[PDB]
């Protein structure tokens, strides 16, 4: 080898020869875009995103294919490269039909993940929904109570029946969160920076919330006695109760924000003080100066500003109303003042608006409610005079106006009508025509002509350096969520400025669908919206009690289940979206004809969408090169190309094995794997690495969860990065709602729930009674093979405590390897498959274990020779040099005789290392050698190194013994790259056997039939469902105790049913098929709070056994060391484990070579039944 | 990874055209020197062309390399049919270019033809008169190439379609502003970004018609009419 | 019918690199490529079905509708 | 480049081409003695401590000079290797005039580092 010297982006690198530019840049922290590149597949070159400019070459070179040479200067961000990538991304977008974010998210000024928390509500994850809200909205309940909800005006469900009650759902989850201790987001470590926020309103409190999250020291100066702003001294109590506001503000203060109330800028505190003692200052003073009437006599007593009147009412200060009240205005202030006056005892309240009803800035619902309460309205009427007699207002003279022409707004301009004047008698007049920023609070700042503070758009920075502004002080009176969005943006900008580099807010570019029409939803089911509970007008027009009430949990879930899931499910992991955000792509110029070919499918696991396919070919290449099924392919040619299954058939009707590799490799959400949850929702999950337990290959995986629900599973890029159908998709049982979480005991002949202590006491007493009455060896323990090593060891200890040697499993087959070699284990490891010369795959190795099929495919591609022994067709027969279809073990006897006849056995060494040889020769002396056996013997003799892969769950023990004999005769045992590997049927078969569970189904059944065994303790097995003939056998047991995840058919006939938890809720150790010890991590906490080990430890402590996880692990390590099996990659290197230290050659009579058996493990049997019902393969 | 080093089933293969194989035996029997005495210094020997279009006498012509295109069009082709003015030659086929009237003296040669943008291609020279409209011709061959793309890489699969719709909008008169700059940028990006030669030579008509007949496009898009009066939507 | 393809599949057997010739022969015989005939080719010759459909739909000469 | 498949002490390794056995064992946590090996210098072969037994080769191969090839089975602790290294160490010690620990340390029953704290 030679170290090549390259230069990438003006950084000198010493890379290795034979490497692509992509690998070198990846290993040197240089980002190169790529969409059609995978490490396991040969280069394709389709997308053309990885183009880099190499000095000395005229054309841009693909980094996924070009190999680094010596003296190479590579520029991965030159303007030519940027233009090429931008054009490629624009071309890819021109044919893209998707929705990066739903219209509900885009319509919200704060861009709250409306679809996210709606879907989380539909799944029962209320705390996760609240946490998602608080990422953009610190006040879920308060804003949910008071918001015009523009998101519902843009909700796509408007096209079906009625928009989703997003505000109601947010209020519901906010109420749930506030009912208990509130949710505080994680706080970054203190940065030692002080920020001064002026104003305790939504904008200031939002800035404090999103700056304290960054670790800054936040103080909020508030002039009013209590924080809240116009959410407290504006909006009345019947629309927003102040207890909720107090609770939210207390939650904010719990984050470390110091709110100094009664401190006023310019009166109690000075701007210079803030600019000197604080790094940054954010002004959120708001518009706190109501506009005067603008007509003569506006200063007469009895005329009061709208916001001042509402502040007096809220503060419980004495206000001077009367029988007659007039309100001038049409906004929220006017309507709130009118309804407050109605509730304050005014006999008649009339609202005067210069425009008509249609142009009322207030919401229609508020106006209708006020009309119900008794407020009268006069439209097209504007004030011109205040008639006052003795310094107190007696009436007001208005000039009737009419809609004359257009105006600045563009809709309609009211103009006065000459000769039209009306006198309205009013003891009180409330001028609520709007508010303006108080000039006193904003002294020393440059003011916009409108009176608001002038700030630089995108940076929220005032004229003074280090002083920021936002909210109603900048934009004028708007809705509260706009102020919250301004506060959040200003907080982000202020954090950037404090870090040193001030960066203006950049709005991302989203792919959106604007061609949608209601005819696209003509097939969706129409569901009624959640009812709104509104207090009676007569009873509510007299008090300040809240009008609307929060929805119930059932109604909230039913409402959130109405969502259409408009946004892309792959938004948080799409790379096309990331790349189009990284480049200034203009898609409109290249927009043109776009295909619409998505048709819904019935596949329960994988969903394919042709409209979001960038035709990178990754799914086809991974189904053909790695998996080896080749169930996908290109169809048509040119612009009409589409990735389709075999003959365009549904994925279930093809040879697809539901591995999910195509979904895991797709970059742009065209192929996705459906989440194992009630409602699909695109969420940012957290991934934890654990080990699959559904067979002995022990594939590691990353379980991605959000809350207590599992949302996805991804393969680990260890080797071929592959998962089969089970590991990838059968993790759905963790979220299953049919799981039992509390024990069941038999009361009055029926199973009913109880406590864990009583159930375990009953279990112990029943076992002790059986042992006492029927003596020793009368209790059978039938444990599943998916338990950890510690649990199996604890079960063995408990069996010793019960004086019973019947410790076994119904999934356990009769052993042959321990009578030949000494240990029932695989001699070698999975790492020697690649380096062996010949592979003998016996049984349904590829069909049962898809990952092992991929491993064999890779090994044969690397140079190995494959010989498949089976009875039916196998996927490995394509690359096999020799294929044998057999049904008897006479084939192996004939092979042994052929080996002996051709003198391919060195009799001296075999007789030295293997007793029982002459009897084997005598046994094989009479069989007839066939052509197939002779060919197999010639193949074996000509191989330097040989590995025999045996599917233990579909191969009889006679075949295993004969193959062991064949390996021993040709001296292919105890050496590197030679040996026998058993692929066990369940996750921890090897560990269970090593711990002491070594009794097969037949022995236990025979003991029960004789009447020797009278009780059974079944741990997560399903004898009744898996085998019907066992139903009578279980009838012979006096006592049955079941420890299962689900209430199985065998748990319904038990006396005590104890609940187990999934393997993602239990930490421990498992053993791979080759003997490798792997760790089961804790992805989720146990749902009932008790792990399987905890339950078994309680039961054992009831018997006087003092154990824990560490002690059991130590005992397991000692047991493995005593058998010379601990951390040993190759077995029998020094000598065999038989007492003679020699091979006891397998001599027996002929028998069927392969067997078909059921699965007794509960979860695996359930998932296999599910796959059979759905007509899927694996 | 070249076919000479890894071709059919991973073993080295030599893929050659029919014409070079046919020229080989003559080279062997008459010697290399005799063959090298025919043609320019860069291109040796003779080349076969398929004269068609508005030429007087179409068919196959075997001409020495370096013989001027004017000689082929007039002396051998017999001139333009009906004695009309000679506007351009669509040399190379659907992936070739429109060499204009003033470049009629560019000698037949790989380098001399390529220096004008067009390619030797399938030797199919489509002789065209002043009646033919350039936008339709560029849109005609681009449509064929877009239909004949395999669809692997983005630049050729979807870029050619965007160019085809841009050309259609130009011809129909319904084209917006910025169509010429956008079309040129799209063509040069497809040409320099496509994987195989069917995409790198796909926008050759457009580009060539934008180098010699830009005024035709400009009159098409601004004046909403064509001087050649061939676009059906504008007659 | 499917026996009509029996000679063709017998002539082009032993190598899975002659699928285009078999598809052309089927196109000549049936005047189109029915999904049952493509299934029969996939079963008899041993090439994956997706490859058959891709090579069938790649060319404009092959039509999958009755004429 | 190509990835070579080797087997060192019954542990399968996927190493890179053009690497010595010493580098592969160092990067895979396998200890091979060496005294005359430095990464910046060309191999010397004097001490003969890095000898490993390679299947298919009759002589012990120096790990500081031998390059890993495909399908290589290396035993770095076989009795032949142990005897070779022990003989080399005895030969090196036969000409060594030193004092690993001073007599004061050896005379102390607790073997306190007398020279150290003095
Ligand atoms: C009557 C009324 C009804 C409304 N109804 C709705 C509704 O139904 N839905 C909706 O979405 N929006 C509604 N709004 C709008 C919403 O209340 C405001 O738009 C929002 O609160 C703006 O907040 P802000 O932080 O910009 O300023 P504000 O909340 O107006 O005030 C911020 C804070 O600044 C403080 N302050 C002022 N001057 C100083 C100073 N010199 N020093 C220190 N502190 C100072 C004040 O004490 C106040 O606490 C309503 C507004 C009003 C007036
Ligand atoms: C779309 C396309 C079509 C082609 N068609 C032919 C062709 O029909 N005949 C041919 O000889 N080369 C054709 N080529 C060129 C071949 O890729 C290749 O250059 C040629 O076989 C080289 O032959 P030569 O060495 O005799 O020049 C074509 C190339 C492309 C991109
Ligand atoms: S696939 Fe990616 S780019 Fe397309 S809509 Fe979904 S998230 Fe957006
Ligand atoms: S804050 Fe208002 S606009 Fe935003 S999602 Fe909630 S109701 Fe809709
Ligand atoms: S249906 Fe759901 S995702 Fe779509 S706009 Fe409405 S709330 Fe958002
Ligand atoms: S899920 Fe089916 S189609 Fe997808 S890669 Fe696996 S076998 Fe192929
Ligand atoms: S569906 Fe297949 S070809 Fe299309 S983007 Fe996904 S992985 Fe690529
Ligand atoms: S092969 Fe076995 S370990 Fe791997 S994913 Fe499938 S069931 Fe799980
Ligand atoms: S440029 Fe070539 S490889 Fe790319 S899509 Fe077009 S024909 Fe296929
Ligand atoms: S005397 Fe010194 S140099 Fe010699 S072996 Fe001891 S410590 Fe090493
Ligand atoms: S062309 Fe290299 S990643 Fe697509
Ligand atoms: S280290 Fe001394 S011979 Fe290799
Ligand atoms: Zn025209």
């Amino acid at each position: 080898m030679r170290l090549v010297r390259v230069n990438i982006d003006n950084k000198e690198i010493f890379a290795e020869e034979g490497k692509t530019i992509l690998e070198v840049a990846h290993e040197n922290n240089i980002e190169i875009p790529h969409l059609c590149y995978d490490k396991r597949l040969k280069p394709y070159g389709a997308c053309g995103l990885c183009v880099v400019e190499i000095e000395g070459s005229p054309k841009l070179a693909r980094a996924c294919s070009t190999y680094v040479t010596d003296k190479m200067v590579i520029k991965t961000d030159s303007p030519r490269v940027r233009n090429a990538r931008k054009m490629a991304l624009e071309l890819l977008l021109s044919e893209h039909r998707g929705d990066c974010r739903p219209p509900c998210v885009l319509a919200c000024p704060a861009h709250t993940d409306c679809q996210g928390y709606v879907g989380l509500i539909a799944n029962g994850q209320f705390r996760e929904a609240v946490a998602l809200i608080k990422e953009q909205l610190p006040f879920p309940a308060s804003i949910g109570r008071v918001c015009p909800h523009p998101c519902e005006e843009a909700c796509r469900r408007n096209m079906v029946d009625q928009p989703i009650a997003i505000a109601e759902l947010k209020r519901f989850v906010g109420d749930i969160d506030l009912l208990d201790d509130g949710y505080i987001p994680p706080i970054k470590p203190k940065t030692g920076k002080k920020v001064a926020i002026v104003g305790g309103g939504p904008a200031g409190l939002t800035c404090a919330f999103f700056l304290a999250k960054e670790g800054h020291d936040i103080v909020v100066y508030e002039a009013m006695p209590k924080a809240g702003g116009m959410l407290r001294y504006g909006i009345p109590e019947y629309r927003l109760p102040k207890g909720i506001l107090d609770k939210e503000i207390e939650l904010i203060e719990k984050m470390g924000v110091q709110i100094k109330t009664n401190m006023r800028l310019g009166v109690d505190i000075s701007l210079e003080y803030l600019r000197k003692n604080y790094d940054a200052v954010f002004l959120a003073v708001g518009a706190w100066k109501s506009s005067t009437l603008g007509c003569p006599g506006d200063s007469a007593e009895g005329v009061i500003g709208g916001i001042e009147f509402l502040r007096k009412v809220s503060m419980n200060q004495p206000v001077n109303l009367g029988q007659r009240v007039l309100v001038v205005g049409g906004g929220n202030t006017a309507m709130d003042a009118a309804r407050t006056a109605i509730r304050l005892g005014a006999k008649e309240v009339t609202v005067l608006y210069r425009r008509t009803r249609e142009e009322m800035p207030a919401e229609d619902i508020e106006v209708n409610e006020a009309e119900e309460e008794g407020v009268k309205f006069q439209f097209l009427v504007a004030p011109i005079e205040v008639i006052t007699d003795g310094g107190r207002v007696r009436a007001l003279k208005c000039q009737r106006m009419r809609l004359g022409d257009m105006d600045e707004s563009g809709r309609r301009r009211p103009v006065p009508i000459e000769g039209a004047e009306v006198i309205f008698e009013a003891d009180t007049i409330i001028s609520a025509i709007g508010q303006k920023v108080r000039v006193e609070d904003v002294e020393g700042l440059e003011l916009t002509r409108h009176g608001t503070i002038k700030v630089d758009e995108g940076t929220y920075q005032t004229s003074l350096e280090g002083v920021f502004a936002g909210g109603d002080a900048v934009t004028g009176p708007k809705i509260a969520i706009e102020a919250i969005a301004q506060g959040k943006n200003a907080a982000r900008v202020i954090d950037s400025y404090l870090r040193g580099k001030l960066e203006p807010i950049k709005e991302p570019y989203y792919v959106k669908q604007e061609d949608l029409t209601p005819e696209d939803f003509k097939d969706r089911e129409r569901k009624p919206r959640v009812p709104l509970k509104v207090a009676n007008a007569e009873e509510r027009k007299n008090n300040f009690r809240e009008i609307t009430s929060t929805m119930t949990e059932k109604e909230a879930i039913a409402e959130a289940s109405r969502c259409l899931e408009c946004g892309c499910m792959d938004y948080f992991e799409c790379q096309l979206y990331k790349y189009v955000n990284q480049y200034d792509v203009d898609p409109q110029r290249l927009s043109g004809y776009k295909h619409k070919r998505y048709e819904p499918q019935k596949h329960p696991f994988i969903e394919r969408n042709p409209d979001k396919c960038i035709l990178c070919g990754l799914c086809i290449r991974v189904c053909e090169e790695v998996v080896g099924v080749c169930a996908l392919g290109f169809v048509n040619r040119g612009f009409e190309t589409i990735v389709k299954p075999e003959f365009g058939l549904p994925l279930e009707e093809t040879s697809c094995i539901s591995c999910g590799q195509c979904a895991d490799i797709c970059p742009t959400g065209a192929c996705i794997g459906k989440q194992p949850v009630a409602k699909q929702v695109p969420v940012n999950t957290v991934a934890t690495k654990t080990v699959c337990t559904f067979c002995g290959m022990g594939c590691e995986m990353l379980v991605e969860t959000k809350g207590n629900l599992i949302f996805d599973v991804s393969p680990v890029q260890s080797n071929e990065g592959m998962l089969c159908a089970f590991g990838r998709f059968g993790i759905k049982y963790v979220n299953d709602k049919d799981r039992i979480l509390a024990p069941l005991i038999k009361v009055n002949g029926e199973l009913s729930k109880t406590t864990f202590d009583q159930a375990l006491i009953e279990t112990a007493k029943k076992l002790q009674a059986i042992r006492a009455s029927y003596g020793k060896d009368s209790i059978a323990i039938i444990a599943s093979q998916r338990l950890t090593n510690e649990e199996a060891l604890l079960l063995t200890k408990l069996a010793q405590k019960l004086d019973t040697t019947v410790i076994g499993s119904f999934d356990l087959r009769e052993s042959v390897l321990d009578r030949i070699f000494g240990l029932n284990a695989s001699t070698n490891s999975f790492d020697e498959i690649y380096s062996t010369d010949l592979i003998v795959a016996v049984g349904k190795v590829a069909e049962n274990h898809a990952v092992m099929g991929a491993k064999l495919k890779k090994a044969v591609e690397l140079g190995a020779k494959l010989v498949t022994i089976n009875n039916g067709e196998t996927r490995a027969d394509e690359r096999a040099i020799a294929t044998y279809k057999i049904d008897n073990t006479a084939f192996f006897k004939a092979t042994i005789k052929a080996l002996f006849e051709m003198k391919a056995v060195d009799e001296d060494y075999v007789s030295k290392i293997a007793v029982n040889l002459d009897e084997l020769k005598d046994d094989v002396k009479n069989v007839e050698v066939t052509d197939e056996a002779s060919e197999f013997a010639k193949i074996i003799a000509g191989a330097k190194t040989a590995m025999v892969i045996v599917d233990e769950e579909s191969v009889s023990d006679t075949t295993i013994g004969q193959l062991a004999n064949i390996l021993t005769l040709t001296q292919k045992i105890g050496r590197p790259r030679c040996g026998i590997i058993k692929v066990t049927g369940l996750g921890n078969t090897q560990g269970a056997w090593d711990m002491g569970i070594r009794m097969s189904k037949e022995g236990i059944v025979k003991l029960i039939n004789e009447g020797k065994v009278k009780a059974a303790f079944i741990v997560s097995e399903d004898p009744q469902a898996a085998d019907k003939n066992l139903g009578e056998v279980l009838d012979k047991l006096e006592c049955l105790i079941v420890a299962d995840v689900f209430l199985t058919e065998t748990g319904k006939r038990a006396d005590v049913v104890l609940p187990l938890v999934s393997h993602v809720e239990s930490t421990g150790t498992v053993t791979r098929a080759d003997g490798k010890i792997q760790n089961l991590n804790l992805v989720l906490k146990p749902k009932n709070g008790l792990s399987n080990l905890d339950l078994l430890l309680k039961l054992a402590e009831l018997f006087g056994l003092q154990y824990n996880l560490e002690k059991l692990n130590r005992e397991m390590v000692e047991l493995l060391q005593n058998e010379n099996k601990y951390n040993q990659q190759i077995l029998y290197t020094e000598g065999f484990a038989t007492p003679d230290k020699t091979v006891h050659l397998f001599v027996s009579k002929d028998a069927p070579a392969f067997v078909e058996k059921a699965v007794f493990d509960t979860v695996k049997n359930r998932f296999e039944k599910y796959l059979q019902d759905k007509h899927l393969k694996y | 990874p070249f076919p000479a080093q890894s071709g059919l089933w991973g073993r080295p293969t030599n893929i050659n055209n029919v014409e070079t194989y046919a020229n080989v035996p003559w080279i062997i029997t008459n010697g290399g020197k005799a063959f090298a005495s025919l043609g320019t210094e860069k291109s040796k020997g003779t080349k076969v062309f398929a004269l068609a279009g508005k030429i007087k006498r179409g068919g196959l012509v075997e001409v020495p390399m370096g013989m001027s295109l004017r000689e082929v069009i007039y002396n051998i082709g017999g001139g333009i049919k009906d004695d009309k003015a000679f506007k351009a030659v669509q040399m190379g086929g659907p992936s070739g270019g429109c060499i204009p009237a003033d470049l009629i003296d560019t000698p037949v040669d790989y380098e001399s033809i390529t220096k004008t943008g067009a390619i030797m291609g399938s030797g199919g020279m489509i002789v065209m008169d002043e009646t033919t409209c350039m936008v339709d011709i560029a849109r005609f061959f681009l449509e064929f190439t877009c239909k004949e793309s395999c669809g692997k890489c983005t630049y050729c699969r979807v870029g050619t379609r965007r160019m085809l719709e841009i050309l259609d909008r130009i011809c129909n008169g319904e084209g917006r502003d910025g169509d010429l700059e956008l079309l040129e940028e799209l063509a040069v990006s497809v040409k320099d970004g496509s994987l195989c030669g069917l995409g790198q030579t796909a926008p050759n008509p457009v580009l060539t018609t934008l180098r010699y007949f830009k005024d035709e496009y400009i009159a098409h898009i601004r004046d909403k009419k064509c001087p050649a009066k061939q676009c059906k939507a504008l007659i | 019918d499917l026996s009509l393809l029996d000679p063709v599949l017998d002539e082009y057997k032993g190598e899975k690199s002659n699928i285009i010739a078999i598809l052309q022969k089927t196109q000549e015989i049936y005047r189109f490529l029915p999904l049952d005939a493509l299934n029969y080719i996939s079963e008899k010759t041993g090439v994956k079905k997706a490859k058959i459909y891709g090579i069938a739909t790649f060319y404009a000469q092959f039509r999958l509708k009755p004429v």
